[PDB]
């Protein structure tokens, strides 16, 4: 039936900053008029809704996106990977790294 | 702030809302046709009337922009088409009687019956019946008598009609900033952008007969053959000073001459190539001939289809009680979803209408990425020229014989080569002058220079002249043959087939001498030739977003339209027609009538 809860920004002042969360929905003018939040000319509403369907073409269809940031500042780094571990041999002379 | 970027923004606010409903409307027409249902037919009805009630108002806001700024010949261009008045500069009363004409027109053209005085009860139609009585048979009489007919109980009453719809057109035209109607359908093949590519719309109507003067000879020495077998054919009803009836033609309006391939066969032993039973032995069903299909687009070039075409659309044989009209279509119903409509079977005319169709639905993908409004081609003809093209091209014996249908020995000589080239000539060349003819009546009837009581005899008198078809029966003033016609009592453009040849022909040349082919032009083969592929794609992507005029300077290296690759096709044809015929004397008077 069209999934249309997912929505977009469509119209903004200017760009957004890097690591910029804005969530602003409020009309959008287009002249040098003010709108009093009214859909009229030159004013639009910034937030478009998706309009995706099974039937929809590869390139249409909702995809998911997933960032991972990875930052390391003066406090000590607490993730990482789990630094797999060897078995044990005795009464051998060897080298070890406990 | 600039009117420009209020465009801009009004166009972005448009195109995106605009993309989705025509998108529900496509598929509602879709679902429609694959299911033969009532609640379908309120489907499709509801999901189409409210693409026009938002298109309406999305027109009726791009007034108000000041559309003499505007620049960089894309924002204004987009705008243009919504800046379209449409059939609103009227009164609603005036609107509202030229829809039921319409209305009307179209369900009287329709309801076509005709009753033979045997038996007045037991009518005929337009449907397989009276058409195939007066297509395939031999009996001259009642072929006139179903003429008469079919010209006696449909275009009497629609006289008055057409007098008054084409007032109202050309009224209506007026109050929309233009004089003629036929300035209104040549608004399409006009440009005002670019300097050096731009197009005025009275250039057509010269270019027209420039560029249908030069075809003349060969239209003589085939109607001068076509009166050598009618020679042949029945006697003492064509004279060889005169030419032949209106209905001998072998069609209701004579479009088409292949209804009289058999009464003109070149030679008679020698038949045409076909693998139809070749292609049943070796069991070839619809989708071993979309996959044959699919692989030499793939060699010629053009991208790989995606997934969803073998599911979403319908290919062949629906079957039971689950009916679907499958006349041959190709859908594009946007957001990236095309699809083909089709009731294949085991033929070459299906296996070439195939090819048509998923050719049209590959430019459908080139012009995708273009805007929405941008989605079609540069003018009426490309379209249909592309999809035509792969089907011209792929009839080839070496293209046969390639996909394991000919035997590998097989040899074609100068005899089924002339056949063959004489049976296409029959039907391709064989409309060129009727629709020049149509065409230009038709402009000039919607100009006013023909007056009321001098509307019949004009056309009458150059169809004599001009395509050599005299009356089989008078008629003075009290019928209309070109009301009884699907492109004139349903207001559709006829001219989109005249450009549609000559660009198919130029683009099959073009691609003739970049496909490193020698030979005959109906032998040429764009098979295997990723070159020819990369170069129509050039054209193909461009979509509606460039003029038509520097949409023809990839392809070909000529702005302006050429008529050359139809001469050039048919040479051996024109050669056997000059020393064939050495006693008979090409042309027609027309004095003579099959009547006085």
């Amino acid at each position: 039936g069209g999934n249309y809860n997912y929505r977009y920004r469509l119209f903004r002042k200017s760009n957004l900053k890097p690591f910029e969360r804005d969530i602003s929905t409020e009309i959008y003018q287009a002249g040098s008029t003010p709108c009093n939040g009214v859909q009229g000319f030159n004013c639009y509403f910034p937030l478009q809704s998706y309009g995706f369907q099974p039937t929809n073409g590869v390139g249409y269809q909702p995809y998911r996106v997933v960032v991972l940031s990875f930052e390391l500042l003066h406090a000590p780094a607490t993730v990482c990977g789990p630094k797999k571990s060897t078995n044990l041999v005795k009464n051998k002379c060897v080298n070890f790294n406990f | 702030s600039t009117i420009e970027e209020q465009a801009k923004t009004f166009l972005d606010k448009f195109n995106h809302e605009a993309e989705d409903l025509f998108y529900q409307s496509s598929l509602a027409s879709w679902n429609y046709n694959t299911n033969i249902t009532e609640e379908n037919v309120q489907n499709m009805n509801n999901a189409g009337d409210k693409w026009s009630a938002f298109l309406k108002e999305q027109s009726t806001l791009a007034q108000m922009y000041p559309l003499q700024e505007i620049q960089n010949l894309t924002v204004k261009l987009q705008l243009q088409a919504l800046q379209q008045n449409g059939s609103s500069v009227l009164s609603e009363d005036k609107s509202k009687r030229l829809n039921t004409i319409l209305n009307t027109m179209s369900t009287i053209y329709s309801t076509g019956k005709v009753c033979n005085p045997d038996n007045p009860q037991e009518c005929l139609l337009l449907e397989p019946g009276l058409n195939e009585i007066m297509a395939n048979s031999l009996d001259y009489n009642e072929r006139l008598w179903a003429w008469e007919s079919w010209r006696s109980e449909v275009g009497k009453q629609l006289r008055p009609l057409y007098e008054e719809y084409v007032v109202l057109k050309n009224e209506m035209a007026r109050a929309n900033h233009y004089e003629d109607y036929g300035d209104y359908w040549r608004g399409d093949y006009e440009v005002n952008g670019v300097d050096g590519y731009d197009y005025s719309r009275g250039q057509l109507i010269e270019d027209v007969e420039h560029t249908f003067e030069e075809i003349k000879p060969l239209y003589e020495h085939l109607h001068a053959y076509v009166r050598a077998k009618l020679m042949n054919a029945y006697p003492s009803y064509i004279s060889p000073i005169g030419c032949l009836p209106a209905h001998l033609l072998g069609d209701m309006w004579g479009r088409f001459w292949t209804n009289l391939y058999s009464l003109t066969v070149p030679f008679g032993q020698k038949p045409n190539i076909d693998v139809t039973d070749a292609m049943v032995d070796q069991a070839w069903d619809a989708q071993r001939i979309f996959k044959e299909a699919e692989k030499f687009f793939v060699s010629v070039g053009l991208p790989n289809m995606t997934q969803g075409f073998w599911e979403n659309s319908m290919l062949t044989d629906p079957g039971n009680v689950q009916k679907a009209v499958c006349h041959p279509t190709a859908w594009d119903l946007g957001k990236g979803d095309f699809r083909i409509l089709m009731c294949t079977k085991v033929t070459m005319d299906d296996f070439l209408t195939a090819h048509h169709e998923m050719g049209h639905i590959q430019y459908d993908m080139a012009y995708a990425a273009q805007p929405f409004l941008l989605r079609n081609g540069a003018n009426e003809g490309f379209h249909e020229a592309v999809g035509e093209i792969m089907s011209l091209s792929a009839a080839t014996p070496k293209h046969l014989k390639s996909i394991g249908l000919l035997s590998p020995d097989f040899q074609e000589d100068n005899e089924t080569e002339i056949n063959f080239l004489l049976k296409q000539a029959l039907t391709i060349v064989g409309t060129l002058p009727f629709t020049y003819m149509l065409e230009k009546w038709r402009w000039m009837v919607f100009k006013g220079e023909i007056p009321k009581d001098q509307w019949m005899k004009k056309w009458w008198e150059m169809k004599r002249e001009i395509v050599g078809v005299v009356e089989p029966v008078p008629h003075d003033e009290t019928y209309c043959d070109p009301a009884s016609l699907f492109h004139v009592s349903n207001d559709y453009s006829f001219i989109r087939y005249y450009t549609r040849t000559l660009y198919q022909f130029q683009f099959q040349e073009a691609l003739c001498q970049a496909a490193k082919h020698e030979g005959p032009l109906h032998k040429c083969d764009i098979s295997n030739s990723t070159e020819a592929g990369q170069k129509l794609f050039n054209m193909l992507r461009l979509g509606k977003s460039e003029p038509w005029t520097l949409a023809l300077e990839n392809v070909v290296g000529a702005k302006n339209m050429n008529v050359r690759p139809l001469l050039n096709y048919f040479e051996p044809l024109f050669t056997w027609l000059k020393d064939q015929n050495k006693n008979s004397f090409v042309g027609w008077s027309t004095d003579w009538s099959p009547y006085a």
